[PDB]
């Protein structure tokens, strides 16, 4: 756009474009206009959340839109019904206006629980002005970043944010902190002169989110807001399009299903319905009212409220999910993509390794300090620690006291931070102790001395001359050391010992550290005697003779918890990859630090180097592992990838574009796969947006990338992961049972109607007592199945896969609905007649007695005893088949919701009373049963009356059976895991 | 089309199995639930606590019993007519053969079973009790004259027994209009509106298997031309509620009624 060729001009040019000063700045007049033009440096966030639209897109989703049409069908039937004068039209009003109500109810939660997640994210961000330090009319003074306009005249020191993209007209030593926009944990210098032509690796150009570690710089603003590069990179992240979630997925394929059954079963009943006498309009009516009792009125609010309470469980644990489906879509997910820098590392410089008499030792990088110190007892480490805490100017912000120490801001270089942090670990308190030895001479990091030393006078007023401490490039410290210290003594640096260096020296260094040397010499008190005069610029004491006390290397090392975590991903069977923009290198050390390449796991580079053979020639199979980096990744036709992608299992892509990480991404999920990415900068909010699931880092995680996630890990605890995992892999179990008890209970609400369509006997159902089932008593049986543990080792399992496995299929689609559906229909009708028997309907008079029955003409119709009944005496009796039925189908239930518990294990195995929620719940359903048939007066209120005791038992032989006939189904299941019977008989 | 063909025929006949299992439970349940009712008396009557009187000739425009006529003009009663001879036709000597001469006037009790094929007794009701409303002389029922004659009946509950002190008697008045004209005036038939106790209680339909309800029949001597009028019959006896408000009918009928000339 503007600045492929901003980094590239000439001064004269620059100046000359932007018209401005490149040494005294934008007038302040035209900044001004500047910035009115152009709005502020900021980044645009989404332009429009109107609440209602939230509120309306909650209202849509495969459930959702069938119990809208399903409202429709019913309001359409009533029409129908109304025009040619059928009574009790009501029934249609009542289920219609129930099902709106309950996907309207559903989606106020729906809705307020996202505002309840976004508010919590939202009091995590940090909400003061960042700022810049502008001149303008040759005024060097601070203005908030987002006033900067194109062509500010900025200057940068170390602990400032880049406030634009600056073009960089000079630096004194500009290192910078780019983690964010490539994936880089090493500091990158800065420096005026054009290095590439691609402003992302040139070295003139500072970004705008990021930070400026050390150093100073100042140079020209080439651009502001969404014009920079993270502005661009938020856009196309923004233009990115998420998928649909595999939850979703799942209930419109079951959605599918219960379409499919109540679409044939109205045509199938509808040309019965004409075949045996019945107007055009009523088959139809029938029709209608069919499909419609396909449709479970509650398990909208059963499954958000089981969803619900998994979110309740991961937020407990400090991850925050922004949508209900998101809950589930780790337990799905197969392949991990994941970021490096700040993912699986802290992006903190941490010291790592030390080389001091004459071993490697290795330092806790934990940033809880839950890893293994090294040897701090002898001579030689108390000597190096001290001529690193005393060689050293960074220094912590005050009151920290409370924060750990990894975790606190200071003010100071790179290293020179890492090492403060090291020393307070290590020694504690070392701006006190530093103190305690006077520091009267110092040259800081020059480019021509090449080193840091500074003089001190010392502790204890017995001892009175002077310790210069030294602190350089390992090879520069060694040539002016001519001595060593060792193991107790200070020997000779003979050549022995410089053979020893230089192999330590790239031992670490091909660790890919950063590593300095260390080294002190005690002056004289004959020669520099106490209040000596100690010039720098005349070299009045020596700086050769020193004493070398050792090396201390540094490195981007993983966050704690991060390798167990890939570990137990990778033992559920999830595909882990790394997706970094560093460097291949320092990928490839990371993935094995954690566990993405295993040890042992090969490259083909390493088979080649091993055998020493031309990579030309070694078997692509042998390698576990590869490292494909990101301008080979070009060259790569998609077929090229999905080969690489299955060939080695351990795959590492390094130096990789925000783009190219959305492309590994889609070539997965292309391949089937769920993919998950986990991320903090904003090279990751495009993948992180495409992924079936996007993890940011609460604290890490820069703001795009947060926003292009379903859930965020506030405390930066990556361990979160393979909770998610877990809990994910539970829901879906728990569903699929809470989804079955449900669904079954459909069956003995429409047969009793199809029933009563062919052969006419008075109705045994009501539509107000069905809603009063389905929205009600059997709500709470139906969630607390959420709290079922697990029957096998979940997170020993593979993935679930997809396309065979699913919420509901075939199999708990038929056993469900058609075979206990049945038994619980066969016991509802058995009461029917035992209650009309009882008070007076003999069954074969049921038969086609429904024309006389609802007649409101016959007030004397004759029973099997010869009664005459009015017409409100036979309609209380019709309420009583209704409550007759509904005690059925409930005692029917809590045969139903204790069967569902287990899909193969035994109740007897593992309880009754496992679920403390289950049991409570049932209680709740026996007790509402009867406040609906015994509270005074509730006939006339809604359809139930009190039924006889008698009536209540003669359902429970149908309920055990259905206890006894599952327990052998899920008996047989786990004795003869063969095949003919678990196909049919398993869910 | 999905599963195996060697298998779809296997659990197609499981559940050919399944259902012919569970039906034959259901089969099973409904045999037994058949031997355990007594064939003469109903095991709860739970909705019969009082009992609904029906009216004829019953005939419903909208809202319940609306009977409506013009006197000048045969074809707007005529239906009327027909509908009571044509229920009356069960009510003949020749149809109610099979009945005793009730003159016990007191409750009927038969506590063993003396009749063909082990049935028991019925009293007789026979058209000419209700005398002007019986078909004779008159075979338009007082609707020609303009002083109709409706035929109120009580449905039967085994058992149930209305009261000791007197026969259970009707009693037809207006919805009271008092300012704006009399009060109503009617001639029931048998004499006083009763149901003699004879007639109470009822044995089931096996018991008595050729039995029919006593009647009364109520004459509307007072009531006006050209004005609509609502009409309520209550039964007058203790062991029978006619104040019910989730059924109009238990113990009364109400009927709008409109007689034109
Ligand atoms: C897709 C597959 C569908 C399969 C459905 C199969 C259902 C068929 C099951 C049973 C039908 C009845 C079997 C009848 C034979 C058994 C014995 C029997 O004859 O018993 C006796 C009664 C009558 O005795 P009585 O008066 O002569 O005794 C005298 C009375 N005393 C003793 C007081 C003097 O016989 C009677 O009433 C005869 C009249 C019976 C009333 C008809 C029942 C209609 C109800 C159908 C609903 C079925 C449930 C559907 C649920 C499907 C779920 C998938
Ligand atoms: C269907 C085949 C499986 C067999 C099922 C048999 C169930 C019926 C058992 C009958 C055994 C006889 O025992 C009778 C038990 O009934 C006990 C309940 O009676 C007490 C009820 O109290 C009165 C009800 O109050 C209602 C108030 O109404 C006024
Ligand atoms: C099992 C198939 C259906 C038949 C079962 C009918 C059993 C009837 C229940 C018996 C209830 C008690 O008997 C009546 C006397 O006790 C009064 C209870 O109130
Ligand atoms: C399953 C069922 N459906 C009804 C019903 O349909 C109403 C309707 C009509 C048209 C469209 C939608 C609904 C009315 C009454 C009872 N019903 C029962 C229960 C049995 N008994
Ligand atoms: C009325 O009772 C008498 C008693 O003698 C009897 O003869 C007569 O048959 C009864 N009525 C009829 C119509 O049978
Ligand atoms: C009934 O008919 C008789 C003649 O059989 C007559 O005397 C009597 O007045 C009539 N009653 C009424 C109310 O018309
Ligand atoms: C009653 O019927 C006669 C004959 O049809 C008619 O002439 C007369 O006007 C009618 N009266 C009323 C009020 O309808
Ligand atoms: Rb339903
Ligand atoms: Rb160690
Ligand atoms: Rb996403």
């Amino acid at each position: 756009e503007m600045e492929i060729n901003d980094h590239q001009l000439s001064v004269a040019e620059l100046e000359q474009k932007y018209q401005t000063s490149a040494t005294k700045g934008l007038s302040a007049s035209l900044a001004a206009e500047l910035l009115l033009r152009d709005g502020p440096n900021a980044l645009r966030p989404p332009r429009g959340t109107p609440e209602y639209v939230k509120f309306a897109r909650q209202l849509a989703g495969g459930l959702q839109c069938l119990m809208w049409v399903a409202a429709a069908i019913c309001l359409i039937a009533f029409a129908i019904q109304a025009s040619e004068g059928d009574l009790t039209t009501d029934d249609n009003l009542y289920l219609a206006l129930a099902l709106i109500a309950v996907v309207v109810v559903t989606g106020c939660f729906g809705y307020y629980q996202e505002f309840k997640s976004t508010n919590i994210i939202a009091s995590f961000k940090n909400l003061v002005p960042q700022q810049a330090t502008v001149i303008r009319d040759g005024d060097k003074f601070q203005i908030n970043a987002d006033q900067l306009v194109v062509g500010d005249l900025v200057e940068m020191k170390g602990g400032d944010r880049v406030p634009a993209d600056i073009r960089i007209l000079q630096a004194q030593g500009c290192k910078v902190d780019n983690s964010s926009l490539t994936g880089e944990s090493e500091p990158q210098t800065r420096s005026p002169e054009c290095t590439h032509e691609s402003p992302l690796e040139t070295r003139n150009i500072a970004f705008f989110s990021t930070m400026c570690l050390e150093g100073t710089a100042q140079g020209l603003v080439v651009n502001t807001g969404d014009r920079t590069i993270i502005g661009r990179i938020a856009s196309l992240a923004s233009g990115v399009e998420n998928e649909k979630t595999p939850i979703a997925i799942e209930i419109e394929h079951f959605v599918d299903i219960i379409a499919g059954l109540a679409i044939l079963f109205g045509a199938t009943f509808f040309i019965v319905a004409m075949c045996i006498g019945y107007t055009f309009l009523r088959a139809m009516v029938f029709f209608m009212a069919i499909v419609v009792a396909y449709v479970p009125e509650g398990l909208l609010a059963t499954v958000t409220v089981c969803l619900s309470l998994t979110a309740k469980r991961l937020a407990s644990k400090n991850c925050v999910v922004k949508n209900l489906e998101a809950v589930e879509t780790l337990g799905s997910t197969s392949v991990i993509c994941s970021d490096k820098t700040g993912t699986l590392t802290q992006n903190r410089m941490t010291v790592s390794h030390l080389w001091f008499d004459n071993h490697i030792h290795s330092a806790d990088t934990t940033e809880d300090q839950s890893g293994q110190t090294f040897d701090q007892s002898s001579e030689t480490w108390r000597a190096l620690c001290r001529v690193l805490t005393l060689c050293n100017r960074a220094a912590f912000k005050s009151g920290q006291d409370a924060v750990p120490v990894p975790k606190r801001i200071v003010i100071g270089d790179a290293s020179e931070t890492a090492l403060l942090k090291f020393s307070e670990l290590t020694l504690g308190n070392a701006m006190g102790y530093r103190e305690r030895f006077p520091k009267v001479c110092e040259i800081p990091f020059n480019s021509t001395n090449k080193f840091q030393l500074s003089i001190h006078t010392l502790e204890d007023p017995r001892d009175p001359r002077h310790v210069l401490v030294m602190k350089g490039a390992p090879e520069r410290v060694l040539e002016r050391c001519s001595s060593i210290l060792i193991k107790g003594q200070e020997l000779p640096l003979d050549e022995q010992w410089r053979e020893a260096f230089q192999t330590a020296y790239l031992s670490l260094g091909g660790l890919g550290e950063r590593v300095l040397g260390f080294c002190q010499l005690y002056l004289s008190e004959k020669d520099y005697p106490p209040g000596y005069a100690f010039d720098v610029e005349a070299m009045n004491f020596p700086t050769s003779g020193l004493c070398f006390a050792g090396l201390v290397s540094m490195i981007d090392p993983p966050r704690a918890t991060v390798p167990d975590a890939v570990l137990k991903c990778r033992t559920a069977g999830i595909r882990v990859i790394m997706v970094t923009g560093d460097h291949p290198i320092t990928a490839k050390a990371i993935a094995a630090s954690v566990g993405i390449i295993s040890e042992g796991s090969e490259t083909v580079e390493d088979i080649a180097a091993r055998l020493r053979v031309p990579v030309d020639q070694v078997n692509r199979k042998d390698a576990r592992a590869c490292v494909i980096n990101g301008m080979q990744l070009k060259d790569m036709d998609p077929s090229e990838l999905v080969e690489a992608l299955r060939t080695h299992p351990e795959m590492v892509f390094a130096r990789t574009s925000p783009q190219q990480k959305l492309v590994i991404v889609e070539s997965c999920q292309r391949l089937g796969a769920i993919v998950a990415v986990t991320g903090d900068g904003v090279n990751d909010s495009p993948a992180l947006k495409k992924a079936d699931i996007g993890v940011a880092m609460g604290i890490a995680g820069s703001d795009a990338a947060k926003n292009a996630a379903d859930m965020i890990l506030l405390d930066d605890n990556f361990a979160s992961i393979v909770t998610g995992v877990e809990q994910g892999r539970l829901i879906f179990d728990n569903l699929k049972k809470s989804i079955a008890y449900t669904l079954t209970k459909n069956i003995p609400e429409l047969t009793p109607y199809l029933i009563y369509i062919t052969v006419s006997v008075p109705l045994p159902l009501g539509c107000i007592t069905i809603l009063f089932i389905e929205l009600c008593t059997d709500i709470f049986p139906s969630v607390s199945l959420a709290y079922e543990k697990a029957e096998s080792d979940i997170m020993h399992l593979r993935p679930r896969n997809p396309k065979r496995d699913r919420l509901v299929n075939e199999p708990l689609a038929a056993y469900s609905y058609f075979q206990i559906g049945a038994i619980q229909s066969f016991a509802g009708f058995t009461d029917y007649f035992t209650a009309m028997a009882q008070e007076g309907w003999f069954p074969l008079l049921c038969v086609g007695l429904r024309p006389q029955w609802e007649n409101h003409h016959l007030q004397d119709l004759q029973d099997s005893y010869g009664q005459e009944w009015t017409f409100g005496q036979r309609l209380y009796q019709q309420y009583t088949c209704y409550t007759v039925f509904f005690i059925s189908i409930e005692m029917c239930q809590i045969a139903d919701v204790l069967i569902r518990k287990t899909r193969r294990l035994s109740a007897f195995q593992q309880g009754f009373f496992r679920n403390r929620i289950l049991v409570i719940a049932i209680v709740f359903q026996v007790c509402i049963g009867c406040f609906l048939c015994y509270c005074p007066g509730m006939p006339n209120i809604f359809n139930f009356m009190p039924i006889r005791f008698q009536w209540w038992l003669v359902p429970m032989p149908f309920s055990l059976l259905i206890f006894v006939y599952d327990e052998i189904r899920k008996l047989g299941v786990r004795c003869c895991p063969g095949s003919w019977w678990d196909q049919e008989l398993y869910y | 089309l999905g599963r195996t063909l060697s298998r779809w025929v296997w659990i197609s006949l499981y559940y050919v199995a399944f259902y012919v299992v569970m039906s034959g439970i259901f089969a099973l349940c409904i045999y037994v639930l058949m031997r355990t009712i007594d064939p003469y008396t109903p095991d709860y009557q739970d909705q019969l606590k009082s009992p609904g009187v029906t009216l004829r000739p019953d005939v419903y425009g909208e809202k319940g019993l609306d009977i409506s006529y013009n006197v000048s003009d045969s074809t707007t009663w005529a239906g009327l007519a027909h509908t009571l001879h044509r229920f009356l036709a069960g009510y003949s000597p020749a149809a109610q053969e099979g009945s005793i001469n009730c003159t016990s006037e007191k409750y009927f009790f038969q506590e063993s079973f003396l009749a063909p094929n082990h049935t028991k007794f019925s009293c007789k009701f026979t058209a000419d009790m209700l005398q002007n409303c019986s078909g004779r002389p008159d075979p338009t029922f007082g609707f020609a004259e303009g002083k109709p004659c409706f035929i109120i009946k009580m449905n039967r509950i085994v058992k149930f027994l209305p009261g000791n002190s007197t026969a259970p008697r009707v009693d037809c008045a207006f919805l009271d209009q008092p300012r704006d004209g009399p009060p109503l005036q009617v001639e029931y038939f048998p004499a006083n509106g009763t149901y003699s106790l004879h007639y109470f209680p009822y044995y089931g339909k096996k018991a008595q298997p050729h039995y029919s309800n006593p009647l009364v029949a109520a004459k509307l001597l007072n009531v006006p031309r050209n004005r609509d009028v609502v009409i309520v019959c209550k039964i007058l006896a203790e062991h029978v509620s006619f104040d019910n408000p989730h059924d109009p009918y238990e113990g009364k009928v109400e009927f709008k009624l409109k007689i034109q000339k």
